[PDB]
């Protein structure tokens, strides 16, 4: 919930879907049930194969050999290799856990970004047809089934379907 | 081949703008010169994405 | 009826980058940070000249080789330019201890 | 469309502006046209001026000479110097392929945001004197000439000008 | 107002208040006054705490030994120790500048972000029981005292209480 839903209006997640990281939960005369989002998944989970392809792929590991030694005779030469190679493992060390934390980061704004994009798009059909309610959920003042849910998932709804029904049905409110 | 030509930088597969700050050409240099990489292109977005319709 | 929206740019362009996220991702406009390209000359410093054996070594330059103009009147450079492979080194050949130094000695 | 809009509740962009990269498509009685919007534009553009001068002289580049060169009892340092040199030049590779990677994304989402802010502004005058319509347009239940199109530009509108003409001309809906 | 809000629907801060960065101004017949919320605001900086923490601790600072010395005859290992050096100094120079500048751009989107999502919480609470006003602020169709303040600070309204004085004084407008 940097964006504002997760630990945001949304409080915590939910263990009874598997098949994707995101989707809807479906309720109606016919029952309930969870069902994923696909599309926006699996867009989302090719930007994390570009971007962990586009971590490991952009070393070049030599076909490389290390280590070195020395008399005593030579201390100038051993405590700069000692410097030389302590300098390049803290770069590489600072730099990759600052990339662990940073990345991580924009991993979880960008989650959260999809939701709330999609939260827009579930709001932008919908919009005075049927109600924002406590959090995480909308209530229709009309009826949906499930050729209504998976029409609404794609990105269609028809508003002049159940425009009058939820004309008629907020006004007792 | 060599020329009255000027310049900042330096390196023998050629003389070299010393305007930006990296090339991937060659490493070895002389001069108010870029800085190496084993890469094939860096550009940055000035822009942003182009759809028609 | 009357009506208003938004606008933003697009045009013809097809310059792309790579990004995190996506890969060739076409932009309208864009900037190269390279520099990819080198004129394929040797160019001089600021006009501070370089220096130039042609075919000599740094020995047939430094000693006297009579085929290496020896150019006095070069009293300093802005570089200095071999080959590989110098065609010139020492005409009664002989050891040569520390061209390495002498050499980083005279890199300016 | 990472904040909503951009391949969001937009698709695509325009081919008929040029002057600025944002702007509006005002339509009325008059005509149709495209309108850039100079003040947040130049703003931001103000911002890629600094930051391009904030990447490029970040660097200081000496008075350098790069090359050595050795015989062959001195492979130590012939080693070293190469294990050195390659330990450079793949840090600051990769740091920069990373920082152009970045740093083009925090522009995209610099400039997604910088139209959602303005979106917003859009309709924060006109919240219910008029209507979001399908994506990137607003319907207006009054009427709108080139002066109501260029103060809405630039942050104006008087709300009580046209609330009665939307408070009629809702009402049939 | 990256995200809509500083600079942004909001002009400028206020120095009325100073303990802590977040809160409200709550306006009735008692009187006027600030007050901070200081839940988010502690939950922010314990944010900033992680971070500072987690950019210093980082570090492994060995004990050390920098300089050295040479002749003349050790040229090579002269421009050596300095392009060796003078390659570090400047790597973590590019790197922690490079870091200042996105760390601080990443705090003001997390400002601006916290207070976003608490606008978003205001709004949630009072949605057509009271209403957006201007920038910064929501006017009620209905009255408020310092408990319903500080209800409403919490988390808490009780939707119903004022909804129907909200429905009657609504009416007239
Ligand atoms: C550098 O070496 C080349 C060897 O390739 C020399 O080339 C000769 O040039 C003369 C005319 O100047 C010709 O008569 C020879 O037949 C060339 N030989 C070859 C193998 O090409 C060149 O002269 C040398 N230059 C200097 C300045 O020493
Ligand atoms: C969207 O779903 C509806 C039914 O819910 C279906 O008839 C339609 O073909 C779907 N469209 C696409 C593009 O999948
Ligand atoms: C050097 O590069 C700059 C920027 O790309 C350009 O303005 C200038 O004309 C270039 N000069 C040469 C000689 O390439
Ligand atoms: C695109 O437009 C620019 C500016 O008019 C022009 O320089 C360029 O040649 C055009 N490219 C194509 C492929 O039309
Ligand atoms: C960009 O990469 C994608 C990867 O599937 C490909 O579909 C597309 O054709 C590529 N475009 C160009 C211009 O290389
Ligand atoms: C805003 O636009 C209106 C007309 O559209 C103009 O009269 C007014 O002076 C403008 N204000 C500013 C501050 O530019
Ligand atoms: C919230 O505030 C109300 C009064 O404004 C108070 O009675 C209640 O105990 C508070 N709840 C919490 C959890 O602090």
């Amino acid at each position: 919930g940097l964006f504002g839903a997760i630990a945001g209006f949304i409080e915590g997640g939910w263990t009874g879907m598997v098949d994707g990281w995101y989707g809807y939960h479906h309720q109606n005369e016919q029952g309930s049930g969870y069902a994923a989002d696909q599309k926006s998944t699996q867009n989302a989970i090719n930007g994390i194969t570009n971007k962990v392809n586009s971590v490991i792929e952009k070393m070049n590991t030599q076909f490389t050999a290390v280590g070195k030694e020395f008399n005593k005779l030579e201390r100038r030469m051993e405590n700069l290799n000692k410097k030389v190679d302590d300098g390049f493992i803290d770069i590489w060390t600072y730099n990759a856990e600052l990339l662990v934390l940073l990345e991580n980061e924009r991993t979880l704004d960008f989650h959260d970004s999809n939701v709330k994009n999609l939260y827009e798009k579930v709001k932008s059909q919908l919009k005075n047809n049927a109600k924002e309610i406590g959090n995480g959920c909308f209530e229709f003042y009309h009826k949906c089934n499930d050729e209504c849910m998976e029409s609404v998932k794609n990105g269609t709804y028809d508003y002049p379907k159940y425009s009058e029904e939820s004309k008629l049905n907020r006004e007792k409110i | 081949p060599m020329d009255e030509c000027d310049a900042k930088c330096q390196t023998p597969q050629g003389a070299i703008n010393s305007s930006l700050p990296f090339q991937n050409v060659h490493p070895v240099t002389i001069g108010e010169c870029p800085k190496y990489v084993r890469s094939a292109k860096l550009r940055m977005v000035t822009g942003l994405r182009n759809i028609p319709s | 009826e009357d009506t208003i929206c938004i606008g933003y740019h697009a045009n013809n362009s097809t310059d792309t980058v790579d990004t995190v996220l996506e890969k060739n991702v076409t932009v309208t406009h864009s900037v190269n940070l390279l520099e990819d390209s080198h004129n394929g000359k040797l160019c001089l410093l600021k006009g501070i000249a370089p220096l130039q054996l042609g075919n000599c070594s740094v020995a047939g330059w430094i000693l006297g080789n009579p085929e290496c103009e020896l150019l006095i009147s070069r009293e300093s450079w802005s570089y200095i330019v071999e080959k590989p492979n110098p065609e010139n080194g020492t005409c009664y050949p002989g050891h040569f201890a520390d061209y390495e130094e002498l050499r980083e000695q005279l890199s300016s």
